[PDB]
RNA sequence: UAUAUAUAUAUAUAUAUAUAUAUAUAUAUAUAUAUAUA
RNA sequence: UAUAUAUAUAUAUAUAUAUAUAUAUAUAUAUAUAUAUA
């Protein structure tokens, strides 16, 4: 391969490294790093140049049309709209357009060219319209350039120097080698091909640079011309090579996908042209896949147990497949091809069709075909001008079929009105729900207790927020003089700042704060249209109280919340699959806008008049959260109107029916445009996290219910349909979270329902939903569609597209983050290739690429000096990342499912033990005086050579820089800290426990001489660590930078030869595996896309495990003793540190001043300390003590089973008596279990039988040193 | 799948072909004119007639 | 100008029959390579 | 060189599947003509 032959010598040698010809070192790992951050990023495409493609891919010179961009861009109301082209309103994209003519020259780079200065300042200043239409054009075209989370040549360049050279075979007789081959991928051709256009004298200049603010541009001579469209177009195919490549799909879906996006380039608007043309792939081959005769294989059998509210499913056999049980609904071949036709790509359609019908039959190839089709979707993060997005979306208003007629409403109660008894429809069902669950929340001394008033204030603050300007004005305006903590370094618009500012005012004085204006945020998507983000201001999170508590209710009391319990995510899983099975129907919906349709005209102004209806029956008089009972006008009866009482709550209703009514009133800043900020109202609900997912959900259940139960039956016509209709509800038939939603039907008679009846059913929801303006937007593909997981047939398909390998979202024109950073992109971009199922071997290999380049950085003062720095490659080994290969083993030998932290070190290193402990012997001298673990021969010189110590103690060092103190500043901190204890003990009961609480428990500590400086979580630091993320939201002076270089330089210089003691006594014990666990299910049911014999170490690794969580007495340790806690403290810190001393021994005392210290009252302290014992607790509840955890890859398995009996700690047959844990086996036995089932899993292969065979000191003395260090800490 | 799907099926018609309906004439032996008569136009004109 | 019905022509889709090409499986013959025996 | 076994390729025959062409039937769309209604 002369390509190989292309690369510098270092390069060379790392690819030697990455195909597994060599031990990996830290001498390669520089000099590759090193020469990657001096070349210009101009040679990798230069590197193209060996490449002997022979593929039939054809580049238009179509591309090269730059369409004016003066003609896409205008200002009318002084705002910068984008006026779009054609007579389609939503034609708001990025424009084909050249940019040449609006740049200048660099002086470092003088071929790179950036904005005018001129033309900046002339937009600034003389605010003159081209100068902002031209710099609006720019920044947006520039940011689309960015969304990136490096340079994609970079991505390339590591693409290329890994398919440089074919990876050494493992000895494993499932080791297939890489058939895909290059020379055959169209998208590199396609590269090849465009990039021609951009040499002069075979320099290849690339296009665009990104740059930390934002991108640069490459001055065209007169006769050419650089159109941005290109750019991405390059993006997309080096993306799509690499995906092809991890995926190992046909040339010809490849081939597919080019043209794909070839077209999509060709015409304008590159954005909206692919946003048009998106679901096209999905439903050519997910909705429609077993249309045909020859159908049949093999199906999970998955059953759902009794108590159906708990989502408890079980693995139950297997189900063959045939003709009858094949999917009923129309293909979706016939509207693909009618879109195709309008973008003359027939061809594309005519390809896909003919491949799939070469899978008649469900088996592991027709899943990996559909996966890998499905992963042809274009992965860019689409971002258009924020102005014209929030033009375009809150624009919209419900249309109602059939409006309340206002006959229907009684007289007003100050600013409500009640529902008349003798309404009936829909409405009146939802009247009924809310005021039901109004009465409920109405007497609940669940409330009024402290800790929760606590809970409820704790919960309104985050590092982040907004709207503060706002809040200064508004109250500003009323007289009221707020305090200011300036010195104390904080972000003004963080929520924490208004908490703290807001704390000693009487509450009642803020309430004309609440109409005030909010500010908002914009956040891109992959697939979509950009998210919204509408924080509101603390004192109207504070109003909105009742809302969220009536939904929470309605939720967690009906449906159980349909999974909007979140407790892990991994319950959908179990249930979409069961979902898709053949003997259920299934039907996906989800409203289209939920948040642009919930409004006030009809929907909240039934919500407002049942809340303070159902808030009646109550105290008149009773102070709800600090607002009083106040006194209205009724105005029911026109004889006898009077005035009377009414309740805190219904004050707070009061306002919020008039604050809806009112429209939120948002202010839009978007800094990409140029001066264009502005205010408008609307009645778009904010939406802007998890927050809002209860009341659309609540409303969601309801009007399905309501549908079912009601206006179907008397409204559909098959007697067949009314037959199965009934007898359905929605607590063991429907879910949903927010807009999403999945209905199920019964199970036909061995049968399936007809697609007559299915169209008359879904006909009528349409219409249903249309009659109080929800546009239902279902589908009926037999297919589960929910939070964005996708299952065909019982077997999950990853929808790899959705994480693009180089795209990243960035909302700012900045990036505005710091070198170190990059790594945690790493690691977060590694794990989501083992979520997703990749071809493991060669992602591993493109990964640690990756991770080369991240190595190493450095930085320059604002003035003064650089300074540099790059870790050894261990850190990423401790982080997470298995080595390919280590001197004197054979390469591929560690599984993706290696956990992270010391449990990775600690699995390598037992296997690594003998080789190390007989090579150090030969190579080094003895030490002088005996080990513990190791003998003589002193292998941890032998390490330090290798550079362990280094890389282990490197990944502990931090990553982001510390903003400094001041003493007058600290006069602000106190300041800050007063008000933020203010505002968290509103009362003084919480105040006298938790002083009481830390007074005794410092007293216990020292006198009893546990320890001392044990930081055990407590209230009194809660705005301690409120205040720490406060100050660190904000951007670092240069000096902590500084300091940030020097000591992780230092940490990286200095010698140590010793790990943390909990890993020096984990290498004490011995593990070995037996034989294989028996399976849990057959290992031709596919149950995740491309985790097949061909991806072997996955396909291993489920099918040993199951995937199902199936914990029927584990329950994976989420009965925590301490259910409600205060936001900032840590429920796995509390139950540690419980747990903990209960092993110590401690006296109950002790638990009491430790419970005391967070709120609790010494009743329920007494009443806590006493559940706490060694028998109840979990496997992992138990050993997370020692912070041994389950890592986030396993998630998606049924590990319980196998760390419950298959993880022996003592075989009687084979374990020395020595390591016999007696008495103490209670506590110690999960400790080596999870040790023992980490082991099992790092290493490739069918999971097997672990078994501790040998501690070299006695286990006496290992849980002795134990006990010894949980004292310590 | 091929034998489960039949086995499990029996709406796969291969019905045995009942119902058939004539409506011509219920016979199975033709009369047919084998040697054709002559034609005469000069002598012996009128001993046969069509 | 629009709607409905009938007839004719063209295009697209589906089914049946015939011909050609490609792929897969089975059987027979020939050639090449490898292994074993003489 | 002969025999046996395994693998590959070619040729022939049979069967299945896909694609193209021709013929027949059905459905949809477009155009033209006739009839009826507005």
């Amino acid at each position: 391969e002369e390509l190989f032959n292309a690369l510098p010598q270092p390069l060379q040698q790392l690819s030697l490294a990455l195909a597994g010809e060599i031990p990996l070192t830290d001498h390669i790992f520089e000099q590759a790093a090193s020469t990657w951050h001096v070349q210009p990023r101009s040679l990798t495409y230069k590197l193209l140049d060996h490449i002997p493609f022979s593929t039939p891919v054809v580049v238009p010179p179509s591309i090269y049309h730059s369409l004016d961009w003066s003609k896409c861009f205008a200002v009318n109301q002084d705002r910068v709209e984008r006026v779009p082209t054609i007579d389609d309103p939503d034609d708001v994209y990025v424009p084909n357009s050249d940019i040449g003519p609006l740049l200048t020259s660099l002086h470092t780079i003088p071929d790179y060219g950036f904005l005018h200065p001129a033309i900046e300042n002339d937009a600034t200043t003389l605010r003159a319209e081209r100068a902002r239409c031209a710099s609006t054009f720019y920044k947006i075209a520039s940011s689309q350039a960015r969304q990136v989370k490096l340079d994609p040549i970079r991505m390339l360049g590591f693409l290329l120097l890994v398919q440089a050279r074919p990876r050494v075979p493992s000895g494993l007789v499932t080791d297939q080698p890489t058939r895909r081959d290059p020379t055959q991928s169209p998208a590199l051709h396609a590269i090849w091909q465009v990039m021609q256009y951009y040499k002069v004298a075979g320099v290849y200049y690339a296009p665009a640079l990104v740059v930390p603010s934002g991108a640069i541009w490459w001055i065209p001579p007169p006769g050419k011309r650089n159109v941005v469209s290109v750019q991405y177009l390059l993006t997309d195919l080096i993306n799509l090579a690499i995906l092809a490549h991890m995926t190992d799909m046909s040339p010809t879906l490849e081939l597919t996908g080019v043209l794909m996006y070839l077209r999509a380039a060709s015409s304008h608007s590159h954005a909206y042209t692919l946003l048009q043309m998106k679901s096209v792939f999905p439903a050519l081959s997910l909705r429609s896949m077993y249309r045909n005769k020859g159908f049949g294989g093999k199906a999970p059998a998955i059953e759902w147990t009794e108590p159906r509210s708990k989502y408890k499913f079980r693995w139950t056999g297997v189900t063959q497949l045939h003709d009858g049980l094949r999917p009923r609904s129309p293909s979706m071949d016939v509207p693909t091809l009618e879109v195709l036709t309008k973008y003359e790509l027939v061809d594309i359609g005519h390809i896909i069709i003919r491949e799939r019908n070469a899978h008649p039959r469900h088996n592991h190839d027709s899943v990996r075909f559909v996966r890998d089709v499905m992963a042809l979707t274009s992965g860019m993060y689409l971002v258009r001008q924020p102005t014209m997005s929030v033009l375009r979306e809150y624009s919209q208003v419900p249309d109602i079929k059939d409006p309340i007629p206002p006959s229907a409403w009684t007289g007003p109660i100050g600013n409500v009105r009640y529902l008349l008894p003798s309404v009936q429809g829909p409405a009146r069902h939802l009247y009924d729900t809310w005021r039901a669950a109004a009465r409920q929340i109405a007497q609940d001394p669940q409330w009024h207790d402290p800790l929760n008033q606590a809970i409820m204030r704790a919960q309104y603050v985050t590092a982040r927020g907004g709207s503060s300007a706002s809040l200064k004005f508004a109250l500003k305006v009323t007289g009221i003089v707020l305090p200011e903590y300036d010195d104390s370094k904080v972000k003004k618009s963080s929520k924490i700042y208004q908490a703290a500012q807001i704390a000693r005012i009487a509450f009642m004085l803020l309430i004309a704060a609440i109409h005030a204006e909010v500010t908002m945020g914009i956040r891109n998507q992959v697939q979509r249209r950009a998210r919204s983000i509408m924080p509101l201001n603390v004192i109207q999170q504070a109003i909105s109280a009742p809302h969220t508590l009536v939904a929470n209710y309605i939720n967690k009391h009906m449906n159980l919340s349909t999974t909007s319990g979140s407790v892990v995510t991994d319950k959908v899983i179990p249930l979409i699959l069961y979902a898709s099975t053949p003997p259920n129907t299934v039907v996906n919906v989800d409203i289209k806008a939920c948040d642009a349709s919930i409004t006030y005209n009809y929907f909240l102004s039934v919500i407002c008049g049942a809340m303070h209806e159902g808030f009646e029956v109550g105290n008149a008089d009773a102070a709800f959260m600090g607002v009083p009972s106040t006194i209205v006008s009724d105005r029911r009866s026109s004889v006898a109107p009077y005035s009377r009482p009414i309740s805190g709550l219904q004050t707070m209703v009061q306002h919020l029916a008039d604050l809806y009514a009112a429209g939120f009133r948002y202010s839009v800043s978007d800094a990409f445009s140029s001066g264009n900020k502005f205010s408008f109202p609307t009645s778009t609900f904010p939406s802007g996290s998890t927050a809002t997912s209860t009341e659309h959900t609540a409303n969601n259940s309801t009007m399905m219910e309501y549908f079912l139960n009601v206006h179907a039956p008397s409204h559909v016509k098959s007697a067949s349909l009314k037959r199965i209709l009934t007898d359905m509800t929605i607590q063991r038939n429907y879910v949903c979270q927010g807009d999403d939603g999945i209905l199920l039907l019964p199970h036909e008679a061995a049968s399936k329902i007809s697609a007559d009846d299915m169209n008359e059913l879904l006909t009528c929801l349409r219409d249903y939903g249309q009659l109080f303006g929800w546009n239902y937007d279902i589908d009926w593909s037999d297919t589960a569609e929910y939070l964005k997981l996708y299952a065909l047939m019982g077997c999950r398909i990853p929808n790899t597209s959705r994480h693009p390998p180089v795209g990243k979202e960035y909302a700012a024109p900045q990036t505005d983050e710091i070198w170190p950073s990059l790594i945690d992109i790493v690691i977060g971009h590694h794990l989501n290739g083992v979520t997703d199922v990749l071809n493991w071997r060669e992602w591993l290999r493109f990964s640690w690429a990756f991770a080369c380049y991240s190595s190493r950085g450095g930085y320059t003062n604002p003035k003064g000096q650089s300074f540099s720095a790059q870790y050894p490659w261990w850190t990423f080994v401790y982080l997470g990342i298995p080595p390919i290969l280590l001197p004197g083993q054979t390469p591929f030998i560690h599984s993706c499912y290696m956990p992270p932290g010391d449990q990775g070190m600690f699995s390598i290193l037992n296997g690594w033990r003998d080789w190390l402990i007989s090579h150090a012997s030969t190579t080094l001298p003895p030490l002088r005086h005996n080990h513990p673990v190791w003998g003589l021969s002193d292998v941890p010189s032998l390490l330090s050579q290798f550079g362990v110590y280094a890389g282990y103690h490197a990944a502990q060092h931090y990553r982001r820089p510390k903003p400094a103190p001041e003493t007058a500043s600290s006069d602000s901190i106190n300041q800050i800290t007063s008000d933020l204890t203010e505002y968290l003990f509103y009362d003084s009961a919480l105040k006298a426990r938790v002083m009481k609480g830390r007074y005794n428990w410092e007293r216990l500590s020292s006198s009893l001489s546990l320890n001392v400086g044990s930081r055990v979580p407590s209230l009194f630091d809660v705005p301690g660590k409120w205040v720490a993320a406060g100050r660190d939201a904000e951007k670092p002076p240069p000096s902590s930078v500084e300091d940030m270089f020097t000591s992780l330089n230092r940490c990286i210089r200095r010698p140590t030869h010793s790990f943390s003691r909990l890993l020096e006594l984990y290498l004490r014990v011995h593990v070995t595996l037996g034989e294989s666990i028996p399976l849990a299910i057959d290992p031709d049911v596919p149950q995740v896309a491309g985790a097949d014999p061909a991806n072997d170490d996955h396909w291993f690794k489920y099918t040993c495990l199951g995937d199902i969580p199936s914990a029927t007495r584990n329950y994976f340790g989420e009965s925590l003793f301490v259910g409600r806690v205060v936001s900032g403290l840590d429920v796995e810190a509390v139950d540690a540190t419980l747990l903990r001393l209960k092993i110590l021994g401690a006296p109950p005392e002790a638990f009491i001043a430790v419970l005391n210290g967070i709120g609790m009252s010494d009743s329920e302290a007494h009443q806590i300390a006493g559940r706490i014992s060694l028998a109840n607790a979990q496997l992992v509840q138990i050993a997370r003590v020692v912070h041994l955890s389950i890592p986030s890859s396993w998630m998606t398995l049924n590990t319980g089973p196998y760390i419950h009996h298959h993880a022996y700690d003592f075989k009687p047959g084979i374990t020395q008596p020595s390591a016999k844990s007696r008495d103490k086996s209670i506590w110690m036995s999960p400790i080596l279990k999870l040790l023992c089932t980490s082991y099992a899993m790092t290493v490739a292969g069918p999971v097997r039988t672990s078994i501790v065979t040998e501690i070299d000191g006695s286990a006496a003395a290992l849980s002795g040193n134990l006990r010894v260090w949980m004292r310590d800490v | 799948s091929k034998h489960l799907s039949a086995y499990l099926d029996s709406a796969v018609a291969n019905g045995p072909e009942l119902i058939v309906e004539d409506t011509g004439l219920c016979t199975s032996f033709m009369l047919l004119d084998n040697i054709p008569s002559a034609h005469l136009t000069k002598e012996l004109i009128g001993f046969t007639w069509f």
